[PDB]
């Protein structure tokens, strides 16, 4: 919770990370930091947390799926 | 005949998160202050070690309160389900906030040293979430937590909803219609409802009320002599001779160590309540949304068919669906049928007459039907039962062995 | 740890006040020592029994899963492991207890087509347990879990109304066996 205008360094909506830079890709949470950010060592890189597979399924008004 | 009411409770998930300087707290900008506060072992790595714990134990309830699928699901471009208004509880992309109406009217109903840390998940993705699971039990009925999702069509998820109850599934196709319109008005009157009532949102602003007062109550005893000479250090450790100031800083810093350790000792009461609810919120978002759970209370008052969670902030808050039977009607029966000197029982229902006339009916709804051998099984012989009757029985496929 | 904290006082050891300096000050160092012990104490009490409260809340939850699941199968869904409840077995752990749970997971799926009833001589036809489901020519009822189909007859079906009420109805014909068992 700190704006660092006065002490690479990127912005999030927690305070200031120094150290991590910023990928616009997104991946698995690793580290909990907080707004939706979360940074791993794949350096260090700060990213959006990922939801998951977008797994879009189909529907219509007669389709049915049944395991076998 | 039966009427299908929507039902409405919330449960709280999760607080912010605090976290509080401890040696500015105490007493800042001060020498003394840290050479009286080093020599007294340790009263401070434990509270801290104790609110970071609290915090990972609310980030913790964030995540299975509310992240049961590893997949987001996406709805289908067609908004005809089968006849059934799905636009109050499915989202929008219109929003800029991707909110449901009913999540956006609850949203906006819903109203030192001391740092309040941000929660790792915000209301966006938890829309996005309450959006994947409205989808995977829209779209793909309840099989879908357990192993992959399949594509189910709404209308025969609806009649395996009626029969989990033991009711047949014949008696929504002739009905559909009917359980469509009152689903969209117990919709639209239990929308009008939220906003109508100022008092169906209370535990959640009280218990926000509670973090703000004990929030607040901390820098109102931050502000008291705490029975020495004064309250402030640059009056306290100027004016009076260290000899006697060493002794009332050193009041002063254990009456606010003692204020202190009481806040916490009623944040992590707080937080065990709110681990208590979440746990418990956790149960019925595993129960009553991902499946049927056929004991009664459990979710809704009544027979329990499904519920669509929505967004809260710090909560979460359900919409049950029930089923509620009504239009009594008295009737005459039996325990059993006497034909032929030998006794017959009901298969799936009860003997209900009328007047002079037996039939055979399920047990939540009227549905006479001729007494055959197809639905009933024989037992014993006609001299045991108590209460029987003497009727005869239908013999199937009669005029059939003849012709 | 907290047995050498000065807490304010000349030195942590009861001894050496006792035996360095007079006894009233040594009164009020005592007095410091031993409220500053209380506090510590009590404080420790209070953290063991928020560790009680968190410890006997997770032990019934731990009772009732081995109640339920254990000892008898449970119809709850998502309540032990992920998928279908089969079977769980415990386990003898040092300060706790480890369950073992067997799931059902019906991975493998393929799509067909559906109908919620069939209409044949007038009358609508309706599915006692099964769902009536279609390859693209022909029709079969098979299970709600597995892909076992069966070919309709009127042992496995219930007639119920008629062909207008009901909505989505196909036409098919169903087999009778007492069509061909009376001609034999
Ligand atoms: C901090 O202040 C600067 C200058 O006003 C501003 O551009 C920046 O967005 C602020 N960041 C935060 C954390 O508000
Ligand atoms: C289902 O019905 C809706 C509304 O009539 C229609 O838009 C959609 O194309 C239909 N889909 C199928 C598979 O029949
Ligand atoms: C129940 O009563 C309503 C009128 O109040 C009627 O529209 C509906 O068809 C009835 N349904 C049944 C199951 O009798
Ligand atoms: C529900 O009714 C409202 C009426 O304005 C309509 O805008 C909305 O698209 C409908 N949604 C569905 C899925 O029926
Ligand atoms: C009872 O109901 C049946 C069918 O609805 C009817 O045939 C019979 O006449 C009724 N009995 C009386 C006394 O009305
Ligand atoms: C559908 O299944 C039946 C029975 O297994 C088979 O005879 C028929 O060829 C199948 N049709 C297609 C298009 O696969």
């Amino acid at each position: 919770g700190v704006n660092c205008t006065e002490v690479n360094v990127f912005q999030t909506r927690a305070g200031c990370l120094i150290g991590a830079e910023y990928v616009n890709n997104s991946y698995e949470c690793d580290i909990p930091i907080g707004a939706g950010i979360c940074a791993s060592y794949q350096s260090i890189i700060a990213y959006t947390m990922s939801l998951g597979a977008e797994n879009s399924v189909a529907y219509s008004n007669n389709s049915i799926a049944i395991p076998t | 005949n039966f009427t299908i009411s929507v039902t409405t409770e919330i449960l709280p998930v999760s607080m912010t998160k605090t976290s509080v300087d401890c040696t500015m707290y105490i007493c800042g900008d001060s020498t003394e202050c840290s050479n009286l506060l080093l020599q007294y072992g340790s009263f401070c790595t434990q509270l801290k070690r104790a609110l970071t714990g609290i915090a990972v134990e609310q980030d913790k309830n964030t995540q299975e309160v509310f992240a049961q699928v590893k997949q987001i699901y996406k709805t289908p471009p067609i908004k005809y389900f089968g006849g059934f208004n799905f636009s109050q509880i499915l989202p929008d992309p219109s929003k800029p906030s991707k909110r449901s109406p009913i999540e956006d009217l609850l949203f906006n109903k819903v109203t030192n040293g001391l740092t309040v840390l941000p929660p790792l998940l915000t209301d966006e993705m938890i829309a996005q979430y309450t959006s994947a699971l409205l989808a995977g039990t829209i779209t793909s009925g309840w099989t879908f937590g357990a192993g992959p999702a399949l594509q189910i069509p709404f209308p025969m998820q609806m009649a395996y909803r009626f029969n989990g109850i033991g009711v047949t599934q014949n008696v929504l196709y002739e009905n559909q219609k009917l359980i469509a319109n009152q689903f969209n008005s117990a919709i639209g009157k239990i929308q009008d409802s939220l906003s109508s009532t100022p008092s169906a949102l209370g535990k959640l602003q009280d218990v926000v009320n509670h973090n703000a007062q004990a929030l607040n109550t901390l820098v109102k005893q931050l502000s008291s002599k705490f029975g020495a000479i004064s309250s402030v250090l640059n009056d306290i450790l100027s004016r009076l001779d260290p000899p006697e100031a060493e002794v009332q800083i050193d009041r002063l810093i254990t009456g606010r160590l003692q204020s202190l350790q009481t806040y916490v000792t009623q944040q992590l009461i707080r937080a065990a309540e709110i681990r208590a609810s979440a746990n418990l919120a956790a149960t019925k978002m595993s129960e009553c949304v991902l499946g049927q759970s056929k004991r009664v209370d459990f979710c809704g008052k009544g027979y329990h068919l499904m519920s669509f969670p929505q967004s809260a902030p710090h909560g979460v808050v359900f919409l049950h669906v029930t089923y509620v039977p009504a239009q009594e009607k008295n009737f005459t029966t039996a325990p059993a049928i006497c034909h032929d000197g030998k006794a017959h029982f009901p298969r799936e229902g009860v003997f209900v007459s009328n007047g002079t006339h037996w039939f055979v009916t399920q047990r939540n709804f009227y549905e006479p039907q001729i007494i055959t051998t197809d639905n009933t099984f024989v037992s014993g012989n006609c001299d045991v039962v108590i209460g029987i009757v003497n009727n005869t029985v239908y013999d199937p496929l009669q005029p059939e062995l003849d012709s």
